[PDB]
């Protein structure tokens, strides 16, 4: 993939760029809980077919 | 001063146009705050700015209103009251993003004998409330 930026193609002004990537870090993009499964189990007198 | 200046005699000069007042009320700064380019260290966008400099920084006049006793006031936007005023109209069109400070001069003289007050006033922000 060809590594441009904007100043090899355009004419640029300085900028102080304060914006970082910290939010899409792997850590970051998957410090989250994510529902896997549900289980379901009742408490409900035992008896023959059941 | 001395050597006769004061706070009621001023002239403005900015481009090709000044401005002079013999009966000024100093002048004011809002919020203290000069106009200034935008700094490197708050820019955003990346490309090369346009800045026209003196063909836009210089004094436009607008259409004259006229004041009576029965007035109940008038208003204005900028930079809208200004998009067809000469190269900073264009250069407003032109491009996606604009910014811009302001000097405005409120003219209304009368005589010794006239009697009245206008508060004119510069809102950020001035949205105002619809018909509805």
């Amino acid at each position: 993939t060809n590594p441009l930026v904007p100043s090899d193609t355009v004419q640029t002004r300085h900028v102080v760029q304060h914006r970082s990537r910290s939010e899409s870090s792997i850590e970051s993009f998957f410090a989250r809980g994510a529902c896997v499964t549900i289980m379901t189990v009742d408490n409900s007198a035992s008896t023959t077919n059941k | 001063e001395a050597c006769g200046y004061s706070d009621r005699v001023l002239q403005l000069t900015l481009g090709n146009s000044t401005i002079t007042t013999q009966e000024a009320a100093n002048s004011v700064v809002a919020y203290g705050r000069w106009p200034e380019y935008l700094r490197d260290s708050e820019a955003n966008p990346v490309d090369q700015p346009t800045e026209p400099d003196v063909a836009a920084c210089r004094f436009y006049t607008l259409d004259t209103v006229s004041w009576t006793k029965e007035s109940r006031g008038w208003w204005w936007k900028l930079p809208d009251a200004l998009r067809d005023m000469g190269l900073f109209g264009q250069n407003m069109y032109y491009h996606y993003l604009g910014r811009s400070g302001y000097t405005v001069h409120v003219q209304c003289n009368a005589s010794k004998f006239h009697q009245g007050a206008l508060g004119v006033f510069a809102v950020p922000e001035m949205c105002l409330a619809g018909d509805s």
